[PDB]
């Protein structure tokens, strides 16, 4: 049962199979938010998330 | 504010996705100025009863 048990050498602890699910699935943007500084400069990744 | 922006030497006003005016060019010199609005954010309170 290796292939499901948490691995203590991960720095957040997410088990393999785990980290495959969240890497296939894209979001909106690489951060849930974009702090008020964040977007003062009109960085070409700036998408319609700020 | 101060831009860093640039515009072709022809366009003369910068529209963003609202298509609500962003940068615009100086009535005598060549020069970008940004737009935004008065500072804002939203305010919480947090309170135990009355």
């Amino acid at each position: 049962f290796s292939q499901i048990l948490p691995d203590p050498s991960k720095p957040s602890k997410r088990s393999p199979i785990e980290d495959l699910l969240f890497n296939k699935v894209t979001l909106a943007d690489a951060g849930f938010i974009k702090q008020y500084g964040d977007c003062l400069g009109d960085i070409a990744a700036r998408d319609l998330i700020c | 504010t101060e831009s860093n922006k640039k515009f072709l030497p022809f366009q003369q006003f910068g529209r963003d996705i609202a298509d609500t005016t962003d940068a615009v060019r100086d009535p005598q010199t060549l020069e970008i100025l940004d737009i935004t609005p008065c500072s804002f954010g939203g305010v919480s309170v947090i309170t135990p009863g009355t």
